[PDB]
């Protein structure tokens, strides 16, 4: 209606959102932790997707209520924006299942896996709206003091993103016609860079590279490994040490 | 408390994992305790190229 | 029956019978791809071919 409808919606939103949403989301999370459960889905597969679709209908009712609600201030909440994207995507997959017919591949396809991880962040949002009460103040303070120093960690991760990209570029450049069957594309090159950054069989890289005819690629790889390892690990460790050390010096 | 927070984040990100897991790339991502502990091995971050 | 059961246990890597379990008649799930295998038995002699 108007402002009067908005005020009635606010009051009844408080009441019915405290009452109805909590119990239906608790039941949704119960049926979803029974859903995932890759032993009990065969003790099922017929009472599980039914409840999944029923509570997805409950969620689209939540979305309809939030749409008829105050609106722009609802959009101003990032968690509510995540819920809005989750429900647009959810009604998209629901109508995709509903229309049937179609002309693309199905029967547990890549799109089906996409809809499964879609149900996954739906379960995550169910958890995040269940945890409205009693998160416990000790870990409240721990999480706040952890999230206090965001600019330093973002700068450090950006600098190592640049360094990892540069090292991947030079390694792919120097590995041309030198058995790149492990890093034939940009994804596999950056994943091998992830392995060397995470200390995973880079000694094996050394042994099967000196099994090849190139030997000077090993000292370059080593010096890059040690410099980026020491610099990044030490910088992050010291940054978080001090980040909680000011909170230590305070009360 | 750090143990509790790490385990809770580990579970809520394993909900993402188990959607990819079971009956495909199996025998370490299946059974939901083996999957959790294999992801814990990958958290301990040594020799996951197998 | 045995080869079909091994094929079901090797393709989808899982199997579940019905609620009313019967030895002579096994139960098949929809979600599993169905691939029968067939034997030729010669009652006059011993052999059993595929």
């Amino acid at each position: 209606l108007l402002g009067l409808q908005q005020m009635i919606l606010s009051l009844t939103q408080s009441l019915g959102f405290e009452t109805f949403i909590f119990i239906v989301v608790c039941l949704n999370t119960v049926i979803l932790v029974a859903q995932t459960f890759t032993e009990l889905e065969i003790r099922g597969e017929w009472y599980f997707m039914v409840l999944d679709s029923i509570f997805l209908s409950i969620y689209v009712l939540e979305a309809v209520l939030k749409l008829i609600a105050l609106g722009l201030e609802y959009f101003y909440d990032p968690w509510n924006n995540l819920d809005f994207f989750i429900m647009v995507m959810a009604v998209l997959d629901f109508v995709l299942l509903q229309i049937n017919s179609l002309s693309y591949s199905f029967y547990n396809h890549s799109l089906f896996r996409i809809l499964k991880v879609f149900k996954s962040m739906r379960a995550l949002r169910a958890i995040r709206v269940l945890r409205r009460l009693s998160i416990l103040t000790s870990l409240h303070e721990v999480a706040g003091t952890l999230s206090g120093s965001l600019p330093s960690i973002t700068a450090i991760l950006t600098l190592m993103f640049t360094c990892l990209f540069l090292f991947s570029v030079v390694l792919r450049a120097l590995f041309q016609d030198s058995d790149p069957k492990r890093f034939q594309n940009i994804f596999t090159t950056l994943f091998t860079l992830f392995t060397m950054l995470t200390l995973d069989d880079w000694s094996l890289i050394y042994i099967d590279n000196r099994a090849q005819g190139a030997w000077y690629i090993i000292p370059i790889l080593m010096i890059y490994i040690v410099i980026q390892y020491f610099i990044f690990l030490n910088l992050v460790i010291a940054v978080l040490v001090d980040n909680f050390q000011m909170a230590l010096l305070k009360g | 408390n750090v143990m509790a927070l790490i385990l809770f984040f580990m579970l809520v990100f394993s909900v993402f994992g188990v959607t990819l897991f079971g009956a495909f790339v199996p025998k370490h991502f299946q059974n939901m305790g083996v999957a959790l502990y294999t992801l814990f091995i990958c958290i301990t971050q040594d020799g996951w190229l197998d | 029956v045995s080869y079909t059961i091994m094929h079901s246990e090797e393709i989808n890597k899982h199997y579940f019978d019905c609620v009313i379990k019967d030895a002579e008649m096994p139960c098949f799930l929809f979600r599993d791809l169905f691939q029968p295998f067939f034997l030729v038995q010669d009652l006059v002699t011993g052999d059993s071919g595929s």
